[PDB]
């Protein structure tokens, strides 16, 4: 199951020719997609929210100054 | 799930050096599966200094699929439907350079910050900038600037 230490998955990796390597779970969902190697071919919220917010219409502000040159 | 968590570390890395011209995040935290995305239309290029707002939307299997991305302006451009949704290579799920999980919203952003400097001209989501994109490059330079000011709200 988990790790009982850390409660993570604890979970074997598959390695591939390539060189390139996965957990076994997560290499298996993508050759349900695709026989090949993925790699190559085979702190408040609300601080957050509106830092990105100011960062947009600043972008936009930005891009009106420069095209009105 | 593997989805928001990769969703909550690519937010948290885009964040940290984003790449000029580009804002893109969760449009709140509460669901990391809808982002906004603002590109700046890069210097001496023919979308110079428009701004233009993209929804993506993320699959429950992510990164295994690609997210849908939808411009919500208005748009001339061979790579853009009618209705906003772009369609390039690394947009489509599994010759061209498809999606695969090692992809990621940063690279996706390159790549369409890379398309409106130079089109994919054969590729038909806008036939009809596709054709004038070559045959008349010269009005489809004055349509892109008129598309720029709208996105400006000028
Ligand atoms: O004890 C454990 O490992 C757990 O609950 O995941
Ligand atoms: O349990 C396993 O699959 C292993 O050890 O490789
Ligand atoms: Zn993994
Ligand atoms: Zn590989």
């Amino acid at each position: 199951d988990d790790c009982a230490i850390c409660w993570d998955s604890m979970q074997a990796a598959r390695k591939l020719p390539c060189g390139h390597l996965f957990h076994n779970s997560c290499l298996r969902s993508w050759l349900e997609q695709d026989t090949s190697c993925p790699t190559c071919r085979m702190g408040s919220a609300d601080e957050r929210q509106r830092m990105l917010v100011q960062r947009k219409d600043e972008l936009l502000q930005q891009a009106r100054k420069r095209f009105l040159n | 799930g593997t989805a928001l968590k990769r969703l909550m570390a690519e937010y948290k890395q885009l964040t940290l050096n984003p790449p000029e011209g580009i804002v893109a995040g969760p449009m709140n935290e509460e669901n990391f599966f809808e982002w906004e995305a603002l590109i700046m239309g890069p210097e001496d290029t023919c979308f110079e200094f428009g701004v233009f707002p993209a929804i993506l939307s993320f699959p429950l299997d992510y990164p295994l699929s690609p997210p849908k991305m939808r411009f919500t302006c208005e748009m001339f451009h061979p790579n853009i439907y009618p209705d906003g949704r772009v369609c390039i290579s690394i947009l489509h799920a599994p010759s061209a350079e498809r999606w695969s999980p090692v992809q990621s919203v940063e690279k996706i952003l390159l790549s369409v910050v890379s398309m409106l400097a130079e089109p994919n001209d054969e590729s038909g989501a806008n036939v009809d900038a596709s054709k004038m994109w070559r045959d008349d490059r010269e009005q489809f330079y004055k349509i892109a600037k008129q598309i720029v000011q709208k996105s400006l709200g000028l």
